[PDB]
């Protein structure tokens, strides 16, 4: 079953290096020809650079030439994505595709987050959104970096009617969302509402009352 | 380099419709060599159709593939609730490989005005320099709303920030939060802050407000 | 507009040879062109063959390969050999200019051999 695992996705100064790797298995790797193809947060593809099957022919894309270099080794059926010069514009989800033996990119890697930003490592801070006087209430999830955090409620034990947004990059550099739920205005009194907040990069798990 | 130019932009369909998206190049492209990918969101995308009209291994038949040099089309003949998601195309025939810029297809529901919500600063919050002003739009379509702050009747610029979920999965509708953000010293300055929302599903714009310390 | 041209029905040799001419047009003039031949048997593809060669030098197939072939220039004249019944099919010309830049892909519309005996 061809599969392509991605790894290396981390947080980079502007100006330093980083190095992606692509693990390719299910076929033959030194039949096919690769690429990186990147996706800014928010926006779509572009494909940033090919390899050819010896590894001998290189093209790149204009947004990117002088900086980075593909290789290949192919006695390790592995696929490398060397950054230099990194800058912000740079940060996105990177995908590693292989290339048909007709042309498109028929199969491709599941993708790593790469986030080139001064920005320093930073657990978040939540401050409840009250329920004024259905009625909805919520948690914001205010100065964090960098993305991914993950927010639950209840500890699971609520589900619908959860809307957690999409994060936004604060000109502090730092992340900010909000998890909101609707809820009876009943159960305002009765039931209690925890929202849960887990970081994995600072490695802080959070937990937050939202009491009127 | 080939500029792929894919319209519209979004497509707003009920289920079971037939969707047909158009994907024109600056210049001649290859001969045919052109592909349409598939991406639903937080998954990588998926090849569908290649040499402009062949389908990958595993696709279904309700996509179909026509077009020739500069003039292409990907069509899905019945919209199942797994084909909303986002469409690139692709030419790959020539460096550098160039994609469009996607096309996205979504629900078609009713309107739905939002349940609009304004969110003073918490305490603790204030209790640290900062005071950020939530409001919140609550499943409403489609996708297009206003949203307006005024601090004591003075409309604010560059101090807010929107952001809007996905398309529900069962209910098909959008929310959006706007977030007000003032220092402790400028939020404790005024007396009322108001969310103004404008939308289809509203005939009057809505205001939700409220004053400091109640 | 990299195109590829190649025949439409070539026969094999009684000892399961065949050859057909398959040359590329190219808006600019490339040094280095990889040439691959494929067989496409309804749903799947196959990598018959493939060569590196130089503009100028001579076309090598440091396979091992079935496939031997000459190169005049814009041109390459493929030929397989070992076929047999069981090898009826049509074959994609696969032509990709290297360097210099910008890389060029070209598929062909295919030959069907036939192969009897
Ligand atoms: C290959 O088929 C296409 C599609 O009809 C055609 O436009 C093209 O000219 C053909 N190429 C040759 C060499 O006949
Ligand atoms: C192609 O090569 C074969 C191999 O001997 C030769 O017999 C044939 O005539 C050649 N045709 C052309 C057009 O060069």
């Amino acid at each position: 079953q061809v599969q392509l695992v991605e790894s290396g996705g981390g947080v980079v100064q502007p100006g330093r290096s980083l190095r992606l790797s692509c693990a390719a298995s299910g076929f033959t790797f030194s039949h096919y020809t690769m690429h990186w193809v990147r996706q800014a947060p928010g926006k779509g593809l572009e494909w940033v650079t090919f390899i050819s099957y010896d590894g001998h022919n290189k093209y790149y894309a204009d947004s990117v030439k002088g900086r980075f270099t593909i290789s290949r080794d192919n006695s390790k059926n592995t696929l490398y994505l060397q950054m230099n010069s990194l800058r912000a514009e740079d940060t996105a989800i990177y995908y590693c595709a292989r290339t048909g033996w007709l042309g498109p990119f028929d199969y491709w890697g599941q993708g790593t987050l790469v986030t080139v930003s001064s920005a320093s490592t930073k657990g978040p801070s939540v401050f409840p959104l009250a329920p004024s006087s259905t009625a909805a209430l919520g948690c914001l999830v205010k100065d964090y970096f960098p993305e991914p955090v993950t927010v639950s409620w209840n500890s699971g034990a609520l589900t619908s009617g959860v809307h957690t947004f999409p994060a936004v990059l604060q000109s502090s550099g730092l992340y900010s969302l909000s998890s909101v739920v609707t809820v009876p205005s009943s159960s305002l009194g009765t039931q209690t509402y925890i929202c849960n907040v887990n970081h994995k990069p600072s490695n802080t798990k959070v937990d937050k009352r939202v009491e009127p | 380099e080939i500029v792929l130019t894919q319209s519209p932009g979004t497509l707003s369909l009920s289920p079971g419709e037939r969707a047909t998206l158009s994907c024109r190049a600056s210049q001649e492209v290859g001969e045919s060599e052109l592909a349409w990918y598939q991406q639903k969101p937080g998954q990588a995308p998926r090849l569908l159709i290649y040499g402009a009209f062949s389908r990958a291994t595993g696709i279904p038949d309700r996509f179909s593939g026509s077009g020739s040099g500069t003039d292409f089309t990907l069509t899905i003949s019945r919209l199942e609730p797994e084909d909303f998601a986002v469409y690139y195309c692709q030419q790959y025939g020539s460096s550098p490989w160039t994609f469009g810029q996607g096309t996205k297809v979504e629900i078609k529901r009713t309107v739905a005005a939002p349940s609009v919500f304004i969110f003073p600063p918490s305490d603790e919050q204030l209790k640290s320099g900062t005071a950020s002003v939530v409001c919140l739009l609550n499943n409403f379509y489609p996708r297009e709303a206003k949203v307006q702050w005024k601090v004591d009747n003075a409309l604010q610029s560059g101090n807010s920030q929107e952001s809007v979920t996905e398309q529900d999965s069962k209910d098909s509708t959008y929310s959006l939060s706007s977030t007000l953000t003032l220092s402790k010293a400028d939020y404790e300055k005024h007396k009322v802050y108001a969310c103004e929302v404008t939308h289809q599903g509203l005939s009057s714009p809505v205001t939700k407000s409220f004053n400091r310390g109640e | 507009a990299m195109h590829v041209a190649q025949p439409a029905v070539v026969l094999a040799s009684s000892r399961g040879i065949a050859s057909f001419v398959c040359e590329y047009a190219s808006p600019g003039k490339a040094t280095e062109v990889r040439v691959t031949v494929l067989r496409q048997a309804d749903s799947q593809v196959t990598e018959v063959c493939a060569a590196t060669y130089m503009m100028g030098n001579e076309l090598t197939f440091l396979d091992d390969s079935i496939c031997t072939g000459t190169s005049s220039g814009n041109q390459v004249n493929l030929t397989i050999q070992g076929l047999r019944a069981m090898d009826t099919g049509l074959y994609i010309c696969k032509v990709e200019l290297m360097y210099p830049p910008p890389y060029y892909l070209g598929i062909g519309n295919g030959t069907q051999i036939y192969v009897i005996d």
